[PDB]
RNA sequence: GCUUGACGAUCAUAGAGCGUUGGAACCACCUGAUCCCUUCCCGAACUCAGAAGUGAAACGACGCAUCGCCGAUGGUAGUGUGGGGUCUCCCCAUGUGAGAGUAGGUCAUCGUCAAGC
RNA sequence: UCCUAAAGAGUAACGGAGGAGUACGAAGGUGCGCUCAGACCGGUCGGAAAUCGGUCGCAGAGUAUAAAGGCAAAAGCGCG
């Protein structure tokens, strides 16, 4: 995943909105670590390619403004709550040895053979997708894995039944704040 | 329909409905929403309206959200009434919504039963809607 | 008594039966209210004063006649206006009051069990009853009714609930 | 505590009334074992001078009495006489005039340091 | 609430003035205020309006 | 279930605002229960209006614990 | 020079929460009320003859960062003026510009005064 | 007294909401004394709840009276 970016020497409101209208660009800004916040342009054609990606933000992205290049983040992406575009992807960088909070996506795998849907009639609710973690870069996973092969009619699946990499930190076990991740229930 | 249980205060003003929802935006609970793209209101019979051509059209299961709730009262004045003699008493109920805001929401759907169901929904609605999905 | 039964037994051995380091872990008994259940017939102004003749005369103090906070209405009315009764005797009195009921009166009128054993609620539990207001030395047959209530029961005084039950009992009384 | 809070409690309109009024003020402290005092001039902040019951003269064993505080009246009056003012002014700061409270005060009205 | 009078118990009225409930307490007041004119404190009686 | 009758409208607010030369006399806060306090040379009226006791100029610090919002002049 | 006192600058980057301690000075108790008095009944309040005892509780500094608390940059919303539009609303020029959120500091930083080492 | 009222005052409507035509010889001054409410719980007459005894409290109480704004240097009670 490579992004290319550049300098973007000049900011405001009217400067950043003419960048969207004309130029077609976005703003965006790296900032992340002990160091200093660089502003930067980018493209909207090809971070909205990136964002059909499915591993989008829970994985190391590279970027590029010139010759220089960075372990980059994507931390809380901005949106247009009209037309949904993205404005202002406000990148991270990587410092490889602190503990880079991101949001991983989950999959809820084996739903088809599942004891609250085959005996007995009842359909899977997902309360909760995208959980936010706290993990060192080198294990940054792409994925969680939520096991729905055993829940009944009934039974609460939390984020105390959940599991992998094993090296990252799930920031809600971290509280007393436990998490409900899917459920089966009876139809209406 | 909907209402809210009690109110402080039994009257509002007309006030304006101005800016963007930057907050309701986001599908929070579903897999597809139905997001309204234009200006308006709700008038409360418009949202059940909806909410019960959404229910019968998916016929099996699916969990639906309701993330709009009309709670401004609207006041009319009746016939052969003058102008100006106390404000009238209360008619409906109504959300003021902006661009941007989710109205519906569903998971436990197919996506190409979800559009079928948000189109009969957005054609009782007085609104510019479109079809959202789950972003992240 | 505080003698030969509480200075030098009662004080030496407690540090090392719950293998505590200093000294003043020890706890104190201190306080109990009446609590007579004044709010009853309480519109009178002439027999709450009967627990004063009755508190006066076998606990040998005054009592203060405490009013309460609420006008609550639904327990009774407020009209009866002080409702509450209190006296602290003293440590210079605990000789007596160590050694005026379970050393020569704990029946009040009877028991039938007092098993020390249907209680852990963790706040130092006993077994006794003591409630007629009839119990005590000094009094006659009958020259006042002066039937009343007085109720007791004790928490800690310290941190936890081991703390109290050698020292709730100073004779081998259930 | 709920005895250094709850005099601290009751120290509480003398304490800034004398920073508004920019009067003397006499820091004093008293306990079962001691009896002190030690005085600040007219402007909320200013040390004249120190004077404890750890002083040089009556540490003799009976120390922080009503006896002892007597003793005290006339102690640091002279140590504010190197100050120049007639009146001072009196810190309850929480210790009810009972005791050696006033015993100390008294004391400084014959010890050239007025009221 | 009802308009009462202080008077001196002399020849002098300097008659300070209030009110009081008589309706609680049926009786008279004997709580005494500065006097301009006699300079002396004193026993203000009743009002007496009549 | 019949509406009217607003009050007159007392005109309260900071009069002679914080950097102003001041009088030994001067209403330098209309108040309506002490929003702002009482600092160095100020007075503190019976219904909280705030009065200038020296000459000076208004200061409108915050100090303190309880955040309180004060009003001193300073004779400068 | 440090321990600790004694009122104060500054006010939840200073706050709460989880270990070790100090006995000599200070500090809380403690022994008891005789001689002051304190009691809506009381020496735990508090007044004290005190210094027989005690350092855990009591408080005190002194440990440890989950939580509160501060908080960029960049964007966004708003908005003064001037001009537009498809004008119950937005856009353009220009000036300004949040709130919320986004690595993380920290068991704070100061000032005079004194008994003791 | 709040809203409308546009972050100085002010500002209309047969616009939206409530109040007053008094209390107080202490409910004031002062001296002095003194600090909430909440859940948590102990059943032989009250057992949701009192008398209040003591544990986690984290102004949410109270203010003679409407609402706003204020408070502990109390801006609630006791007593001289």
């Amino acid at each position: 995943f490579i992004v290319n970016a550049q300098v973007r020497s000049d900011l405001g409101k009217g400067a950043s909105r003419r960048l969207r209208r004309n130029a077609g660009l976005v703003p965006a800004v790296v900032y992340g670590g002990d160091k200093e916040p660089q502003s930067v342009t980018l493209e909207l054609r090809e971070i909205a390619k990136l964002l059909e990606n499915e591993a989008a933000f829970s994985h190391v992205i590279a970027l590029n403004v010139g010759g220089v290049k960075e372990t980059v983040l994507i931390k809380a992406l901005q949106r247009h709550p009209a037309k949904g575009f993205v404005m202002h992807a406000d990148f991270l960088r990587v410092v490889a040895d602190h503990k880079l909070t991101a949001h991983v996506p989950l999959h809820f795998i084996n739903e088809e053979v599942a004891v609250g849907v085959k005996q007995a009639g009842g359909e899977i609710s997902h309360t909760i997708s995208e959980v936010e973690v706290s993990c060192l870069p080198k294990d940054l996973p792409e994925f969680i894995e939520v096991d729905m092969a055993k829940v009944e009619l009934g039974q609460i699946v939390h984020l105390s039944d959940l599991k992998a990499p094993k090296g990252v930190e799930l920031v809600q076990l971290a509280h007393g704040n436990d998490l409900a991740v899917a459920n089966i229930h009876a139809s209406r | 329909m909907l209402q809210p249980k009690r109110t402080k205060f039994r009257k509002q003003m007309t006030g304006h409905n101005r800016g963007l929802a930057h907050r309701g935006s986001k599908v929070s609970f579903g897999e597809y929403a139905l997001k309204a793209t234009s200006r308006g209101r709700l008038t409360a019979r418009q949202i059940e309206s909806a909410r019960r051509a959404l229910t019968r059209h998916v016929k099996r299961g699916g969990k639906i959200w309701i993330r709009v709730f009309p709670d401004k009262p609207v006041t009319k004045k009746p016939l052969e009434v003058r102008m100006g003699k106390g404000k009238g008493g209360v008619e409906y109920w109504v959300a003021q919504i902006q661009p941007g805001k989710v109205l519906y929401e569903i998971e436990g759907v197919s996506e190409e039963l979800a559009r079928e169901a948000f189109a009969l929904a957005a054609a009782k609605l007085p609104l510019a809607t479109s079809f959202v999905k789950r972003t992240v | 008594r505080l003698k030969e039964l509480y200075r030098k037994e009662i004080a030496p051995k407690l540090k090392e039966e719950l293998q505590l380091a200093n000294v003043m872990e020890v706890p104190r008994v201190t306080k109990i209210t009446l609590n007579m259940g004044l709010g009853e017939a309480v519109g009178d102004k002439k027999i709450i004063e009967n627990a004063v003749a009755d508190l006066e005369k076998i606990t040998g103090q005054k009592p203060v006649v405490t009013y309460a906070r609420k006008s609550i209405a639904g327990f009774k009315i407020r009209e009866g206006w002080p409702i509450g009764v209190k006296v602290t005797l003293r440590s210079d009195r605990m000789y007596e009051f160590l050694d005026r009921l379970l050393s020569i009166s704990l029946p009040r009128v009877r028991d039938f069990r007092g098993l020390n054993a249907k209680s852990f609620d963790g706040r130092g539990n006993y077994s006794m009853g003591v409630k007629e207001q009839i119990i005590f030395p000094e009094i006659d047959y009958d020259k006042i009714d002066a039937l009343r209530g007085l109720d007791i029961t004790l928490t800690t005084t310290a941190r936890t609930d081991d703390e109290g039950r050698a020292l709730l009992r100073a004779f081998k009384f259930p | 505590s709920v005895k250094k809070e709850t005099r601290l409690r009751r120290a509480r309109k003398a304490r800034l009334k004398m920073r508004e009024l920019e009067t003397v003020r006499l820091c004093v402290y008293r306990s079962s074992q001691h009896i002190y005092a030690q005085v600040i001039a007219a402007d909320g902040g200013k040390v004249l001078a120190s004077a404890s019951t750890l002083d040089k003269d009556l540490r003799e064993g009976a120390t922080g009495n009503i006896d002892a505080a007597k003793k005290v009246g006339q102690l640091v009056a002279e140590r504010a006489k190197a100050a120049g003012v007639t009146q001072v002014a009196f810190d309850r700061s929480g210790f009810k005039y009972h005791g050696r409270v006033k015993a100390l005060a008294d004391a400084a009205r014959e010890g050239g340091l007025e009221f | 609430r009802e308009l009462i009078r202080l008077v001196s118990s002399a020849g002098t009225g300097h008659f300070y003035t209030t009110d009081k409930n008589k309706r609680t307490k049926p009786e008279k007041i004997e709580i005494k205020k500065y006097d301009p004119v006699v300079r002396q404190h004193v026993i203000y009686k009743e009002a007496k309006i009549k | 279930t019949r509406n009217g009758r607003d009050s007159e409208s007392k005109r309260l607010g900071v009069k002679l605002f914080g950097g102003q030369a001041v009088k030994a006399g001067n209403i330098l806060v209309r108040l309506r229960g002490t929003k702002f306090h009482a600092g160095y040379g100020v007075g503190l009226g019976k219904d909280h209006t705030l009065f200038a006791k020296v000459d000076g100029v208004v200061k409108f610090e915050t100090k303190g614990a309880f955040g309180r919002k004060y009003v001193s002049i300073v004779a400068a």
